[PDB]
């Protein structure tokens, strides 16, 4: 059938279908061309997505589910999801070492969802959006993710995709999407852009050579939990301790007043993009009285003044990494609903010293403008000609050596799909078995990077320690998503060396139970 | 793959306009999304050949022409670098005939040459156990097989295979490398037999009686071993085999035997073993794989395994250069000189 294009963003998603020759966004059925990344459970037993959802918060902040893209591919641990948790009103659980979500689904009876299964609804209301548009149902999705996406979190939107019944034929990275959109109508050769992507919860940075349809992608660096999810916390805390100042009560305790101001601060945030102070106004906002503060601008700015400037370090480090000048980009295209905000246009035009940013970029609706044309190529019957990208992984890849050593095999940066294999030995006698632990990040010691994998390597023959030659092999393919093989390079018997995949990620048996559980809301 | 196809098309506007980095990237690309894209591997040899890269492009033009045997314009390109090809290494070739008879031009009055080949000797020991992955340093190796006094905190298996290579080397030099006659299924086995005879003296000098796996290579199941071992040394005694130039024959003699890997272990020790008797038959110094081109000399097997056995005659020719420019280093007599 007709293959979408879906932005997943933390707060909002955005679908879209490329059709005779052109790219429709697909506005929802409340008319809406952008849907809350949200989900709810009525006491009744309904599941609200989108709209629907989102406008019950207030009433029922304990069951409406939101802020999943923050969740997903991390750790319980994760010191990034305990922030999160202060400012999210339902009970985020630890199961099997990551965060899961705990709701009342109504009638006295509890479900603990997995972040994928919420990002699952997101994508089955958003797949619903297309198939009211196109009055035919949808199979096939382009699914986006931040540039700077781990693999864990990349499987996981896979595995959301799976869950909500598409077949994801491609996870293409926001910046690269937005690329496509900027880039689709051109034809004036080869230029260099600069991609900053600040959306409701992740911030990439690309550098892309683009030329006559060719989507090049030189240097990439982000951060997949810095967005408008966090500046409205910092306004949110900002509040609950005038509050406390003020009247003494600590709001922390009552959900409906945290989220009623998380409500409130949203509306502000967005009028501070166009006028100068908002009033944020709540009746009944806690113990039955009332909430009257005015924000202003500069207030908002001074708030989260460290976290605006933090996004010029990323730009610094594309630009060091591809060895180009301040000059040598010709157009600084800013996606993201984030970008709207006048501070964060500022320091961009002032780091590129007074250039303006590309014109009829609607930051809001680009990266899955870009994802509906890819959708279109992958479709393969919709006549787009030679789009080709050539992407690349956001962070280096390494295995684990004898003294907790990063041993890298993959450089950040490095052009996907790639393979990269390595021989390596045994560290005693007659080892039968190899512990590969793949890590993500640049520092010298495992320690200092991030587990992506552990990956138990059996069937070594007996040997003296050092003496075997077992090639591990990496693999990034086109979705940026690592798959790890091995071949003994000597002379051995028939039969061969298994490595059996990480345990700590959604088996196929998991995934199987959490479509079938899906497939009842159909 | 419509993927690949528009990356080929993309390789080919970029090169038109001289953006050739540009080009090899998208070409790279178009085969990463189909590895036997034909039409991909044909224009990407015309990129090398335009870089003046005779043997890459004629390579891709031949592996083009191995999966699609009538495709047009990789024939009319084969056709053309099949000459050129043939020129370059037969040129190559030609060096190394000129250093061999350099290293013959030694004069034997030369004090270096004696001491360097006994040196060499336990170097090639080094280098045939280490490719395969034995940790003994050369120091240890000489201790070995000079004292016959054991390494502490060292396997008996690892001592076991220098002390069965010593006792190979021994019976090829002093039984094989002077005989008139043609080289026997007998001669290889009687190789093997000490080759593998101290670690596992069941298995040595017999052929194996189970599959086993060579790396990637998937050799023939044990019950046709004995055939192709029997058309093996028709091929080494053949007047055919007799006219290649004695650096491919060894090339081929070591390929073909790793190709039918004929024994359960010790199969590419007695292969170099066997180049090395070729060579030294033909009036070549014994040549080393070094335990540093593991990785390259797996890599030129495997091409082989896929067809071309070129690259692995060319790094054969290559690590013969090599033997015979460090033989002459270490031989050098730096003049005195009158100041006159
Ligand atoms: P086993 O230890 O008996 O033999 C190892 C030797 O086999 C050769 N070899 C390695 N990899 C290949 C491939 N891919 N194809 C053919 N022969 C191969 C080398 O000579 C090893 O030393
Ligand atoms: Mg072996």
């Amino acid at each position: 059938g007709t293959v979408v294009g879906i932005d997943l963003g933390t707060t909002y998603s955005c679908v879209g279908v490329f059709k005779n020759g052109r790219v429709e966004i697909i506005a929802n059925d409340q008319g809406n061309r952008i849907t809350p990344s949200y989900v709810a459970f009525t006491p009744e037993g309904e599941r609200l997505i989108g709209d629907a959802a989102k406008n019950q918060l207030t009433s029922n902040p304990e069951n409406t589910v939101f802020d999943a893209k923050r969740l997903i591919g991390r750790t319980w641990n994760d010191p990034s999801v305990q922030q999160d948790i202060k400012f999210l009103p339902f009970k985020v659980v630890e199961k099997k070492t990551k965060p899961y979500i705990q709701v009342d689904i109504g009638g006295g009876q509890t479900k603990t969802f997995a972040p994928e299964e919420i990002s699952a609804m997101v994508l089955t209301k958003m797949k619903e959006t297309a198939e009211a548009y196109l009055g035919k149902k949808v199979t096939h999705a382009v699914v986006t993710v931040p540039a700077y996406f781990n693999d864990a979190q990349r499987q996981a939107t896979k595995d959301a995709g799976t869950i909500a019944g598409l077949n994801v034929m491609r996870i293409i990275n926001e910046p690269t999407a937005a690329a496509i959109a900027y880039g689709l109508d051109k034809r004036e050769g080869e230029k260099n852009i600069l991609v900053f992507d600040l959306g409701g919860g992740a911030f990439d940075v690309s550098l892309l050579t683009i030329d006559n349809g060719v989507f090049e992608v030189v240097a990439t660096n982000g951060d997949t939990h810095l967005g408008g999810e966090d500046f409205d916390q910092r306004v949110m805390e900002h509040f609950i301790k005038l509050y406390k100042k003020k009247t003494g009560k600590d709001v922390r305790k009552d959900n409906r007043a945290v989220q009623k101001l998380r409500r409130e601060v949203e509306k502000a945030k967005r009028a501070l993009s166009s006028q100068h102070q908002a009033r944020i106004e709540i009746e009944s906002f806690f113990e039955g009285e009332d909430f009257s503060e005015t924000l202003t601008r500069a207030k908002f700015e001074e708030l989260n003044m460290d976290l605006f400037r933090s996004t010029m370090k990323p730009v610094q480090k594309v630009l060091e990494d591809s060895d180009l000048k301040k000059s040598d980009i010709d157009e600084i295209v800013l996606v993201g609903g984030s970008t709207r905000i006048p501070k964060i246009q500022q320091l961009v035009k002032e780091f590129f010293n007074g250039k303006e940013p590309s014109r009829g970029i609607n930051p809001d609706e680009a990266v899955a403008y870009g994802a509906a044309v890819q959708a279109g190529v992958l479709s393969g019957d919709q006549d787009t000609g030679d789009l080709v990208l050539l992407d690349v992984c956001p962070l280096t890849l390494g295995i684990e050596t004898v003294g907790g050593v990063m041993t890298k095999l993959i450089p950040r940066n490095t052009v996907v799909p790639t393979k990269k294999s390595q021989i390596f030995s045994t560290a005693s006698d007659n080892q039968p078995t190899f512990t590969i632990k793949v890590y993500e990040g640049e520092r010298p010691l495992t320690k200092d990077n991030h587990l992506l994998g552990t990956f138990d390597l059996t069937g070594i023959p007996p040997a003296p320690r050092g003496v075997p030659q077992i090639e591990v092999t990496f693999e990034i393919d086109v979705n940026g998503i690592l798959r790890v093989t091995a071949e003994d390079k000597g002379t051995g018997n028939k039969n061969k060396i298994t490595i059996t995949n990480d345990q700590n990620r959604l088996t196929p048996e998991e995934i199987e139970r959490m479509v079938n559980d899906a497939e009842k809301f159909a | 793959s419509l993927e690949a196809r528009a990356a080929l098309n993309q390789a080919l506007e970029m090169k038109r306009q001289g953006k050739r980095e540009k080009a090899q990237k998208l070409f790279m690309h178009a085969l990463k999304m189909d590895p036997d894209f034909v039409d991909a591997l044909t224009e990407f040899g015309i990129f090398s050949e335009e870089d003046k890269d005779i043997i890459q492009a004629d390579y891709l033009y031949t592996r083009a022409l191995t999966i699609s045997p009538y495709h047009e314009k990789a024939l009319v390109n084969r056709d053309r670098t099949l000459p050129l090809v043939e020129e370059i290494d037969q040129r190559y070739f030609s060096i190394i005939d000129s250093k061999v008879k350099k290293v013959m031009s030694i004069p034997k009055g030369n004090s270096a040459l004696r001491r360097v080949m006994e040196e060499t000797y336990y170097h090639h020991i080094y280098h045939t156990v280490a490719i395969e992955g034995n940790t003994l340093t050369l120091s240890e190796i000489r201790h070995i097989l000079e004292t016959r006094y054991a390494v502490p905190g060292k396997s008996d298996e690892e001592q076991n295979e220098v002390i069965g290579m010593h006792a190979a080397m021994k019976y090829i030099n002093t039984t094989l490398v002077s005989r008139i006659g043609s080289v026997t299924i007998s001669d290889v086995l009687e190789i093997h037999r000490r080759v593998l005879g101290y670690v596992d003296p069941v298995e040595a000098g017999r052929f194996r009686t189970t599959q086993v796996l060579v790396g990637h290579h998937i050799p023939p199941h044990p019950q046709d071993v004995e055939k192709q071992m029997q058309e093996f040394v028709q091929w080494l005694n053949s007047e055919e085999a007799m006219n290649l130039h004695p650096v491919e024959f060894a090339a081929l003699a070591h390929y073909k035997l790793v190709y039918i890997a004929p024994f359960i272990d010790g199969n590419g020790r007695t292969s170099r073993l066997l180049m090395n008797l070729i060579l030294m038959q033909a009036g070549y110094p014994p040549i080393t794989i070094r335990k540093e081109q593991r990785s390259d000399y797996y890599h030129v097997l495997e091409a082989a395994n896929e067809g071309d056995v070129r690259p692995f005659i060319r790094f054969i020719a290559k690590c013969t250069e090599t033997t015979l420019d460090t033989l002459l280093f270490a031989t050098t007599e730096y003049s005195v000189a009158l100041p006159e």
